[PDB]
RNA sequence: GGUGAAAUUCUUGGAUUUAUUGAAGACUAACUACUGCGAAAGCAUUUGCCAAGGACGUUUUCAUUAAUCAAGAACGAAAGUUAGGGGAUCGAAGAUGAUCAGAUACCGUCGUAGUCUUAACCAUAAACUAUGCCGACUAGGGAUCGGGUGGUGUUUUUUUAAUGACCCACUCGGCACCUUACGAGAAAUCAAAGUCUUUGGGUUCUGGGGGGAGUAUGGUCGCAAGGCUGAAACUUAAAGGAAUUG
């Protein structure tokens, strides 16, 4: 029952704004709503509350993020900066 | 694969799935192996490693999060141990592991 | 039997460059080049030149305590010619016939293992 | 006025052991002032020299050698190890048309802890009789013949260091291994190991670096 | 008012039977009952600290001293690090690059947090309306809404007055300005539409 | 029409190639269809060879000469190089001399 | 002139009464 | 330094040259060819992993399941757009030095965007073989890529082999060239552009003198630039093709 041909969860905010800015809200919303998969145990019930801060339904693990996605594209790329640099050290 | 080998443990051999069961095959000493999640925590893993040990089984870590333990028991659950009690054409137990 | 150096000679068209230093490189030995001994920038690079600078480099070269040198022509490289500049040979023209010694040499030219986009544009220089 | 050549400092540039002449080259510095003195400035620089001009035979009229200064006495500072090179001249014949080139390399760690990586070229020949003008290899030919050779590069090293690695190149005892388990495959002609870089030497060592000297 | 969450990380004590317990600046991906270490001999994940020395070149860093032992100085606003571009082992220095891009040495003894720090991209999402402003600094400062001083009096700034709204004279303003003189670009060498690509060479 | 079965120079069964540039006037072509010249010739040259080894040490030495690959444009390759121009039947001959 | 000057012609020639029709939109 | 020649430019800040190191982004030289692969766009460093494909082999299996296709859809060089990154090189814009009567250029210098990558758009190229697909038939030749068959063939040594590469004959399927021209064409040319007034294998698409004009208008797609669809009034006796001689 397709709602709106475009506007999706940023249909809230009417005809305000300018469109182009509420894009880049809407990008950053569908990011910052959903439910994210869980390292620890393999359910998808993370989800935010308040900026960086992800938590997890069951199982009850909090883990600092992004602030509107839980995994930040530049800290992975450190993580596996700190991967290889560390590899360094015991061989 | 070692996929390639649970494949034929499923549809020829007796198996528990889940935490709880497969304690009961290893008090029973049923159990022939035990298959253990990537990211099972390191407690319950400790647990199923001391209570294997107590039943001498051996213990092979599957490296794959407790969703494609799923799959590889083809199962459309999660599963983060799995017991075998029967091989039955496949030779898991008599081969690498 | 000699004392060794390395000689070294760039020879690009419109200029060409001759200098000896010390068989490790690090210390140099006396330059002067194509351009100076002469004044006309349009013969920055003719072997005539090139041979009066390979002059004025074996003169003070046999005059510090060089008596023999390895030489190393090298064109301009990069994603440039890659082909040796007209005042290259006559200076080594002049400087075995000016009484210096000759051991084993090569082309150091910088060839790529090609890119860095060549200047010019993609329709060529066109004149 | 002041021609700094009345006042150079100069010195002679003696090699290491095993080749042939202990004696390479000549050099200047500036004398050993207090604050700045010609020792722990400079030496440790480096000289290319054709091994055949250190060798005497033109049997290796290629295959230069890079040496590094360590230690100074006297007028007089030694070399060790620090690369090898080809001429130009050798490859940019070497590599003639109609044929197949192959390259490999690997990195890998000596005795005396040198980390090196050791390049290896190698190029398809005509079989005595052919009559197709090319003679190309097969690609799943070239997948095997880097295989091996990788495989027989990371065997000739972490022997005794380079010293005994040195003694390998030197008579090419790799390019014959290599020729040997090769011919199974596919033809082949050339075969060199071409370069051969430094990118981690151990540490001084003092009592180890002296042990090319008498 | 913070970007950037926070963790509390409990630690004993070891000089008496208890717990102590300290508030660190959440790098990203730390967790809750994780482990963190700290000292000179650690090791390199994230979330530990360790100093300046210990890590080789590359290593990212967050929370870093200035001086060794003032608890954390550099790149603590959320998404910032500092990287380590190297040591000086002979003065036991580091060299490192900070938010802004500048470079500073500083002793190897000063510690860092392994890792970036949580929140990043928070400035991403446009505030889309004032009150969401109105909010932010509600939280933060008085130091909003903010009145352009050219709609003010000459009473009230070197901007105000005027017939027409304008600046009047340069709003390039020296360093050795005075106190009442230093509204507009202070001691601005340059001006204008930034052309081209910054990043310090 | 058409003045060349080969086209612009040679190319059937791929549809795009891989420019070179030119090492005249640095102009980008197609690789097949670049017009190249293998240009080997001595360090030295004519005169030089006496007097070389006359101030020279070794016996004769060795002598190692220069090879470096060439690429023209057409329009450079007309403006020296490999072209004359030549009859509409001396075209097809692709005999090198 | 070369067709694709002629091109870019009456490329431009239609976005200027794109503009001027849209002044009675 | 740079050019036909020069100038703008760089140089106690020892430039250019040199040596030793390190950093970044791009790229894959030679080998590279009338050679490969892919539906096309397109695709050359190593290796590992992931799925895929043609040809061949086939006394396997199925048994008409197929050919070609309005609508509809996947992919689609380069530039161009949105948001990050990256931003070494070269470099639309722009500013300059020269040149010129002029010189908004050609040449030189600085160099913004771009050039690279990720997530999205855009859907066009002389996107070319200017040549629809499937099927049959019609003519000689030497090369070559992949597969296969035949050999008391060569070279590889060991103890003969086995291998591997090589040689010769054959046959499939390729990328091509050569000579022919029974035949075709307006010709250039063409093993199809042939088997066509002795006019019919199947099927898709397009064109109907030149301009006007890919313009106007509507519909549709796009953020935009633009894409697809797409007339008419009027004007005009030529426009055009291939070849010949000058
Ligand atoms: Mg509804
Ligand atoms: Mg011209
Ligand atoms: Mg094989
Ligand atoms: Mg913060
Ligand atoms: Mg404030
Ligand atoms: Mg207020
Ligand atoms: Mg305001
Ligand atoms: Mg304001
Ligand atoms: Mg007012
Ligand atoms: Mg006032
Ligand atoms: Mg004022
Ligand atoms: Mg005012
Ligand atoms: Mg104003
Ligand atoms: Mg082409
Ligand atoms: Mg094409
Ligand atoms: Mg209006
Ligand atoms: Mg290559
Ligand atoms: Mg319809
Ligand atoms: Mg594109
Ligand atoms: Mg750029
Ligand atoms: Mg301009
Ligand atoms: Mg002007
Ligand atoms: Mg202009
Ligand atoms: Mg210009
Ligand atoms: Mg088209
Ligand atoms: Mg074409
Ligand atoms: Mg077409
Ligand atoms: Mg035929
Ligand atoms: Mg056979
Ligand atoms: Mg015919
Ligand atoms: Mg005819
Ligand atoms: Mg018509
Ligand atoms: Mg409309
Ligand atoms: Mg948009
Ligand atoms: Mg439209
Ligand atoms: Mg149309
Ligand atoms: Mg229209
Ligand atoms: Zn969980
Ligand atoms: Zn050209």
């Amino acid at each position: 029952a397709k709602r709106t041909k475009k506007v999706g969860i940023t249909g809230k905010y009417g005809v305000r704004y300018g469109s182009s800015l509420r894009r880049q809200v809407k990008k950053l919303e569908i990011q910052q709503h959903a439910r994210y998969d869980c390292s620890f145990c393999g359910k998808k019930t993370v989800k935010r509350g308040a900026a960086g801060i992800w938590t997890c339904s069951c199982c009850k693990k909090t883990v600092a993020g992004g602030a509107y996605t839980v995994s930040t594209a530049a800290a992975a790329t450190v993580r596996s900066t700190i991967r290889r640099l560390r590899e360094m050290v015991e061989a | 694969s070692i996929n390639q080998k649970l494949a034929l443990v499923i549809k020829s051999g007796k198996y528990t799935l889940g935490y709880k069961s497969t304690v009961k095959s290893l008090r029973q000493g049923k159990s022939k192996l035990i298959i253990i999640a990537a990211n099972t925590p390191v407690l319950r893993k400790s647990e199923l490693e001391y209570y294997a040990m107590l039943s001498k089984t051996k213990v092979y870590y599957f490296q794959g999060g407790n969703n494609e333990l799923g799959t590889a028991v083809g199962k459309l659950f999660r599963v983060g141990v799995v017991s075998i009690l029967e091989a039955g054409d496949s030779d898991i137990l008599t081969t690498l592991a | 039997s000699q004392v060794f150096g390395v000689a070294r000679i760039y020879a690009s068209f419109n200029d060409t460059f001759v200098h000896v230093t010390d068989l490790s490189g690090k210390e140099t030995i006396a330059r002067v080049t194509g351009g100076m001994k002469v004044k006309a920038d349009r013969d920055e690079s003719s072997p005539y030149a090139a041979m009066l600078a390979a002059q004025d480099v074996a003169a003070k070269c046999k005059e510090v305590g060089i008596t023999a040198v390895h030489v190393k022509i090298r064109a301009t490289g990069g994603t440039r010619t890659k082909t040796p500049g007209p005042g290259g040979q006559a200076a080594l023209r002049a400087l075995a016939r000016s009484g210096l010694r000759i051991g084993r040499i090569e082309d150091v030219t910088p060839v790529p293992s090609d890119s860095t986009r060549k200047k010019g544009g993609r329709r060529g220089r066109r004149l | 006025v002041v021609d700094p050549f009345t006042r150079k400092e100069w010195f002679d540039i003696k090699a290491p052991s095993t080749f042939e002449n202990r004696n390479v080259g000549k050099t200047l510095v500036n004398k050993s002032t207090g604050l700045k003195s010609a020792s722990d400035a400079l030496k440790g620089r480096v000289v290319e020299v054709c091994l055949a001009d250190l060798q005497g035979s033109e049997d290796h009229s290629f295959r230069k050698i890079k040496l590094r200064v360590d230690e100074v006495q006297g007028k007089n500072l030694l070399t060790n190890f620090h690369g090898m090179d080809f001429t130009t001249d050798k490859l940019r014949s070497m590599v003639r048309k109609w044929q197949t080139l192959i390259e490999a390399n690997v990195t890998v760690k000596t005795s005396d802890d040198y980390v090196l990586r050791i390049f290896a070229i190698a190029f398809t020949r005509k079989q005595a009789n052919q009559v197709k003008r090319h003679s190309y290899a097969q690609s799943s030919h070239i997948r095997a013949i880097r295989k091996v050779i990788s495989e027989i590069l990371t065997k000739e090293v972490q022997g005794s260091t380079l010293a005994q690695l040195t003694s390998k190149l030197i008579p090419e005892v790799i390019n014959k291994e290599i020729e040997n388990a090769t011919k199974d495959i596919f033809p082949l002609q050339n075969i060199h190991v071409r370069k051969v870089k430094l990118l981690k030497q151990p540490k001084f060592d003092v009592g180890a670096l002296m042990a090319l000297h008498g | 008012g913070r970007g950037a969450p926070l963790a509390k990380v409990v630690f004993r004590d070891p000089y008496k039977y208890r717990l102590r317990e300290e508030i660190f600046i959440a790098n990203e991906g730390v967790h809750t009952g994780q482990f963190i270490y700290a000292g000179k001999k650690a090791s390199l994940n994230v979330g530990n600290v360790l100093p300046l020395g210990s890590v080789p070149e590359g290593t990212i860093v967050s929370n870093v001293e200035e001086k060794p032992g003032d608890r954390g100085a550099l790149a603590r606003a959320s998404g910032n690090y500092v990287i380590i571009i190297g040591h000086n082992p002979d003065e036991n220095k580091t060299r490192v690059r900070l938010p802004s891009g500048a470079k500073k040495v500083i002793s190897s003894d000063a510690r860092g947090v392994i890792g970036v720090i949580a929140g990043g991209g928070r400035v991403d999402k446009p505030l889309l309306k004032a009150g969401r402003a109105f909010h932010k600094y509600r939280l933060k400062r008085n130091s909003w809404p903010k009145t352009r001083g050219v709609a003010m009096n000459p009473v009230d700034h070197p901007h105000g007055g005027g017939n027409h709204q304008h600046i009047g004279k340069a709003s390039t303003i020296s360093r050795g300005a005075v106190s009442g003189q230093k509204a507009g670009l202070i001691a601005a060498r340059r001006t204008g539409l930034l052309r081209g690509s910054q990043k310090t060479q | 029409p058409k003045k060349r079965a080969s086209n612009g120079r040679n190319k059937k069964g791929r549809g795009h190639v891989k420019p070179v540039r030119c090492v005249n006037c640095s102009k980008s072509i197609p690789k097949d269809k670049a017009i190249k010249r293998m240009a080997i010739r001595n360090i030295v040259e004519a005169a030089a060879v006496r007097d070389l080894s006359e101030a020279s040490v070794y016996p004769e030495y060795a002598l190692p000469k220069t090879y470096n690959k060439l690429h023209y444009c057409v329009s450079c390759a007309i403006h020296a190089r490999i072209v004359r121009v030549r009859s509409r039947e001396d075209r097809k001959n692709r005999a090198p001399p | 002139m070369r067709a694709k000057w002629r091109k870019k012609r009456t490329r431009r020639l239609k976005r200027k009464r794109r503009k001027v029709r849209a002044r009675s939109k």
